[PDB]
RNA sequence: AAGAAAUUCGUAAGGAGCUAUAGAACUAGUACCGCAAGGGAAAGAUGAAAGACUAAUUAAAAGUAAGAACAAGCAAAGAUUAAACCUUGUACCUUUUGCAUAAUGAACUAACUAGAAAACUUCUAACUAAAAGAAUUACAGCUAGAAACCCCGAAACCAAAC
RNA sequence: AACGAGCUUGGUGAUAGCUGGUUACCCAAAAAUGAAUUUAAGUUCAAUUUUAAACUUGCUAAAAAAACAAUCAAAAAGUAAGUUUAGAUUAUAGCCAAAAGAGGACAGCUCUUCUGGAACGGAAAAAACCUUUAAUAGUGAAUAAUUAACA
């Protein structure tokens, strides 16, 4: 990680994260299942069904990605017609 | 304190000063000086009573 | 040559002890030293012993013949305690 | 150790000289002056750090940006080496990752 | 040299002033004095709780000597004195022997008599009135 | 007051007496004492203690977690997606109630920003304000609001109370001037034309039901009536309403501001407006 | 505010060379082994007399920061009350004085029981009377400033404060504008509908 | 790991520095060292007057002297009438396992000689569906303050001179 | 004047998972097991530990009854902790005694599992065994292990 870049003096986003994970404004992260496109001819139908899903990240993994991405990737985005509109907030959670 | 102990002559000499100083003289001739710099009234009162005893 | 005035000051007092203690000065009567009033100290002397005293009588007791003669000579350039001593 | 054998000369400060007396005046030039001038504009200092603050690596790069082309050869060489040392320190060393 | 310690002289003095009575270079060199002083302070702390055990062993030596003059072993003297309900610690008993020899003989005789009474009670079984000194006072 | 009375008795306030607020500052721990010195919090001898441990995301040598997950297009094209800072009807009514929006005058993006009703960032791909259905029930205000995106239910609230809702497209250059007019006038450049929506947005802004500015005027009546039947209210007659001219007011499709034509220049210092007399420039601007 | 009026201006010019900027120290003094001495790679190191400082001041440093606009304005309001309640603030119609002699001004302060150091605030620099200008200039303690130059630090340093009536109105409007105002859409200097 | 642009914005003499192991290597690129390129020091101190016989100032560092030693022992501590005799007591640091009678390092004195950054968190305030002195963030936030991450050392590698 | 490939300057404050070092007081809490790794002189995660906050049951014990001295656990009782959330590391080689397996249905030896310890007191020796709830001043006191055995 570049903690202080020469030209600007700012932290730099890791683009390996931007191309694999989606952050919801609450703080959750979405990911795919590794191998969901690999050797599908020998996987069971139930196995394939699990792979197609989108999965969440843990507290540690979420903490890591928040260190490898900059605040710009942690803002509110008002996209019209967004298919993730309802998932950016947590409701009826006491904890 | 002065009335309670009438055998202790008390001298108070306010002067332009940096550290307040108490000098105790005993009858055998021994001297003792203790620095009172930035001590509250409670500390001084307790400190003085030790000197008298 | 370091900064500050305080380090010298603490050492100046250290020099003070070295000179005074190695070569002490001759003793000086407590009268010459600061914080002396004759009358107040005389009063405390009676109170310290718990015995009520006649202040005028006590003053005469401390007076001595030698002191009177020295004072008179200085004046040129007040009753003795002899009667009290005999009694 | 060793200590001075004499007291150093007394240091006397005149607290009512012109510079001390008027210190701070015009710090509110903006809010009380219809925001004509920002108070940062009153700072006297190096051109590259008037009204700006940053850590040494940022300070090094900022000095280069403003006066990089007007610097002496040896000074510029040392600055370049100073930047490269700081870069590897702040971006590759330290207790925390 | 923006900031330098101008009072290091007195910091060395604190360590050195506790080493003058030593012998050798340890009384004047800070690198050597400092190590010597710490042991001196530690021993002083580990000896505040050894004079309270030696001073007692001194007393037992002198009480053993004192009772032996009158023919009593140390165990007999102390135990019987307690059994008579008289409580005197080992510090005054040494004082009594050294400075009040006549009083100690009374204690020696009293301790001896109770020892005899105890022997009689064990030797004579059954319900018999115990010795005059054997009688124990009770506090409620 | 009573607390103020105490200050009178206390000594004069001076530079010596200054004190920071309780607990405002923290002690800065330095490495010069036993607890924080010696090994200085870095443990025994090793890589992390030499100061040279590996980078973040390095898991010792096995394939890292972040690199071993398939790349997916969650964030693809994010920088070119269109953003509309939504406006609800609760905020609209709340703003109108407190006198921070003038309902009698026509409403536009400039008067929303002026009354701080909405905050817009053109540099972050904002393309305008989308009206939202939240708060329709409490909405009982008649107002001519122009918003780039509208909704079916949001339209009902405006129309039922007897108001005009229109949707107009402002391109990135136009939006910046609309949100922030004054500086543009300070630049000294002439006012620009407003480009038509790109092909993707053409169907929306030409659709009658969406109340598009380019939509056919003739089809509006029918579309409003169908919506009126759907939500169980009777269409009010705006024409009879005294302020028909104001409500009906609509800016030209090539106008950023209602009362200013493209190509003019505004001189704030002299309090004048300059209009080009050149025929060639007029041709370009009129287009 | 008092600390702010101290720090943001501050720029420190203390600097120390590091072990690379020190002249020389290129060659390795001696081989690692065979000589019975410790291992060194340059005669200019932090462990060497004449070497480069380890963690010293580097370049010019800046301590620039600005408090929020309302915070610094609030400080002025607080300072104004403190002087008023402690009977250190005197309100005057105009600064006109009978004579330019500095002695009169100093004597008047003692007569009226003002503090040794007096701060005088006038509405504008240009209109200030000539008589006051001559007197205050000759006096170190009596410092004269215009209305726009009011600052918290000056009031804290000066015992009493003399305010002209128009300046009080000037200060009252400026500070009370800070509350009841929006957040700036622009830099304020740019044209605004209702701002001077 | 690197990293734009379009497009906006702008009229710009001092020291909370050093004071002879510090600040420049510098009293000097001199002495000295190398065939050469090249490397590279150390230090001074009277007073108004020396046309007043060069002052002062200090139980003050290690080192000595004044004043060698007197059964017995990590050199001390508890003590004591008494300096030593009597009792108690396996140098220090680092290090090994959390053990050393080990193994490293230190003849002694003076001076010098090594933790530094604000993404997330905590604490303290200003205003508050708004905060920010232009671009930022927001389903109580936002702004400002304080609070953080060392030193010395290779065998080597490349360029250009000698 | 030490050539498996000269020397000087510069790159250069080369780099070092390795060796060495890292400067005031005080109070408090406090562990070398599992996984992967050109990994076993390292790092990362789990587990443990810790500072704060939220609110409520937690530890020992736990009858019957299951699956067979344990895995599980209900009323009780003795007692004050346990769960969740936010932040953060170092650590990842043990040492010795005593129990029980398992390697050749052996002892040992090498492992594995449970238990305990880290005196100033005691056991010729004496960090590991036995007596010992923290640390403070006193010229008080009662005591523990043990001070060998008299077969
Ligand atoms: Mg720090
Ligand atoms: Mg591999
Ligand atoms: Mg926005
Ligand atoms: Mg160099
Ligand atoms: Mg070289
Ligand atoms: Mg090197
Ligand atoms: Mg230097
Ligand atoms: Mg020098
Ligand atoms: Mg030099
Ligand atoms: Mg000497
Ligand atoms: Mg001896
Ligand atoms: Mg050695
Ligand atoms: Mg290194
Ligand atoms: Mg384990
Ligand atoms: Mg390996
Ligand atoms: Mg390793």
């Amino acid at each position: 990680l570049t903690y202080c870049s020469t030209r600007k003096g700012k932290r730099k986003t890791v683009k390996s994260v931007v191309h694999r994970f989606l952050r919801l404004h609450s703080g959750l992260w979405l990911r795919r299942k590794a191998g969901y496109k690999k050797k599908l001819w020998k996987k069971s139908t139930a196995r394939k069904k699990r792979l197609r899903e989108f999965v969440f990240c843990s507290k540690t993994q979420s903490k890591l990605l928040d260190k490898m991405t900059t605040s710009f990737w942690k803002r509110r985005n008002w996209y019209a017609g967004d298919p993730y509109q309802m998932y950016h907030d947590r409701t009826n959670l006491r904890v | 304190f002065a009335r309670r102990n009438p055998g202790v002559v008390v001298y108070v000499n306010p002067r332009p000063c940096a550290m307040p100083r108490i000098v105790a003289e005993y009858l055998n001739g021994a001297v003792r000086e203790e620095n009172v710099n930035s001590k509250s009234v409670e500390e001084i009162k307790s400190l003085v009573q030790k000197l008298a005893d | 040559v370091k900064k500050g005035f305080r380090a010298a000051f603490r050492f100046q007092k250290e020099l003070e002890r070295w000179r005074l203690l190695r070569c002490p000065p001759p003793p000086v009567r407590r009268s010459e030293k600061p914080n002396w009033d004759y009358h107040a100290e005389v009063q405390a002397f009676g109170s310290r012993l718990q015995e009520t005293f006649s202040l005028d009588l006590l003053k005469t007791a401390f007076i001595n013949s030698c002191y009177i003669k020295s004072e008179e000579a200085k004046r040129q350039s007040l009753k003795d305690n002899q009667e009290l001593f005999e009694q | 150790a060793f200590v001075r054998l004499t007291l150093p000369p007394p240091k006397v400060v005149d607290r009512w000289n012109e510079k001390r007396a008027l210190f701070g005046v015009y710090d509110n030039i903006g809010i009380l002056g219809n925001f004509e001038k920002h108070p940062k504009e009153l700072i006297k200092g190096p051109v590259w750090l008037r009204g700006w603050r940053g850590n040494e690596l940022q300070r090094c790069v900022r000095k280069k940006k403003f006066v990089g082309n007007r610097m002496f050869i040896e000074d510029l060489h040392n600055l370049n080496k100073r930047i490269s040392y700081l870069y590897k320190h702040f971006n590759r060393h330290g207790k925390y990752r | 040299l923006r900031n330098r310690l101008t009072d290091r002289y007195w910091r060395v003095q604190e360590v050195l002033k506790h080493a003058q009575h030593f012998r050798g270079r340890k009384n004047r060199c800070y690198r050597l004095a400092v190590r010597a002083v710490t042991r001196a302070f530690v021993k002083c702390t580990k000896a505040r709780r050894l004079k309270k055990r030696n001073l007692r062993t001194l007393w037992i030596n002198r009480i053993t000597a004192a009772s032996q003059e009158h023919g009593l072993k140390y165990p007999a003297f102390i135990v019987n004195l307690i059994k008579c309900q008289v409580e005197l610690n080992r510090k005054v008993l040494v004082d009594l022997a050294i400075y009040e020899p006549k009083t100690f003989k009374s204690l020696a005789a009293l301790a001896k008599r109770r020892q005899q009474e105890g022997f009689a009670a064990a030797l004579g079984d059954g319900k018999e009135p115990e010795g005059i000194f054997s009688r124990v006072v009770q506090y409620h | 007051g009573t607390s103020l009375d105490l200050l009178r008795s206390l000594p004069r306030v001076s530079l010596a007496n200054l004190k920071p607020s309780p607990n405002s500052r923290k002690r800065e721990r330095r490495p010069r004492d036993r607890r924080r010195g010696r090994k200085c919090g870095r443990g025994h001898k090793g890589e992390r203690q030499r100061g040279t441990r590996p980078r973040l995301g390095f898991e010792g040598g096995q394939t890292p977690f972040y690199i071993r997950i398939p790349k997916y297009g969650f964030n693809e094209g994010h920088s070119f997606r269109h953003q509309y800072q939504p406006l609800s009807l609760r905020r609209l009514q709340y703003l109108i109630d407190l006198g921070r929006v003038d309902p009698t005058q026509p409403i536009d993006l400039t008067q929303l920003v002026n009354g701080r009703g909405v905050t817009i960032q053109p540099l972050k791909r904002d393309y305008g304000v989308q009206l939202v259905e939240e708060g329709a029930d409490t909405f009982q205000a008649k107002i001519n609001i122009e918003v780039q995106l509208a909704s079916e239910l949001a339209i009902a609230a405006i129309e039922k109370n007897g108001g005009v809702v229109t949707t107009a497209f402002y391109d990135p250059r136009s939006l910046e001037i609309l949100c922030k007019p004054i500086p543009f006038f300070l630049r000294g450049q002439p006012i620009p034309k407003r480009m038509l929506p790109p092909e993707s947005l053409v169907p929306y802004y030409t659709d009658a039901k969406n109340r598009g500015y380019l939509a056919d005027p003739a089809k509006f009546p029918e579309a409003r009536l169908e919506l009126a039947m759907k939500f169980g209210y009777v269409l009010p007659d705006i024409t009879k309403d005294e302020l028909f001219r104001m409500l009906s007011a609509r800016k030209d499709p090539r106008q950023i501001f209602f009362g200013l034509a493209p190509g003019w220049v505004v001189n704030m210092a002299d309090k004048k407006i300059l209009k080009p007399t050149d025929e060639n420039l007029l041709k370009y601007y009129s287009s | 505010v008092a600390i702010w009026q101290r720090n943001f201006r501050r720029i420190s010019y203390a600097n120390t060379k590091t072990r690379a900027e020190v002249s020389g120290g290129g060659r390795k003094p001696w081989q690692q082994k065979g000589s019975g001495r410790a291992r060194h790679g340059s005669i200019r190191s932090p462990l060497w007399r004449g070497g480069g400082v380890a963690h010293g001041p580097r370049g010019p440093t800046s301590y620039y920061y600005m408090l929020p606009m309302k915070v610094r304005a609030l400080g002025l309001k607080v300072a104004l009350t403190v002087k008023l309640m402690q009977d250190d603030l005197h309100i005057v119609d105009s600064l006109e004085l009978p004579t330019a002699d500095p002695q009169y001004l100093t004597e008047l302060a003692q007569y009226r029981h003002w503090g040794s150091s007096v701060l005088l605030v006038d509405l504008t620099h240009e209109e200030m009377p000539k008589n006051v200008v001559a007197a205050t200039s000759g006096l170190n303690s009596f410092n004269l400033i215009p209305a726009v130059g009011l600052n918290v630090y000056s009031m804290l340093k000066h015992q009493t404060l003399v305010l002209t009536l128009p300046s009080v109105a000037f200060l009252e409007d400026k500070l009370l504008w800070q509350d009841s105002r929006y957040t700036p859409l622009y830099p304020f200097r740019l044209p605004y509908s209702d701002f001077p």
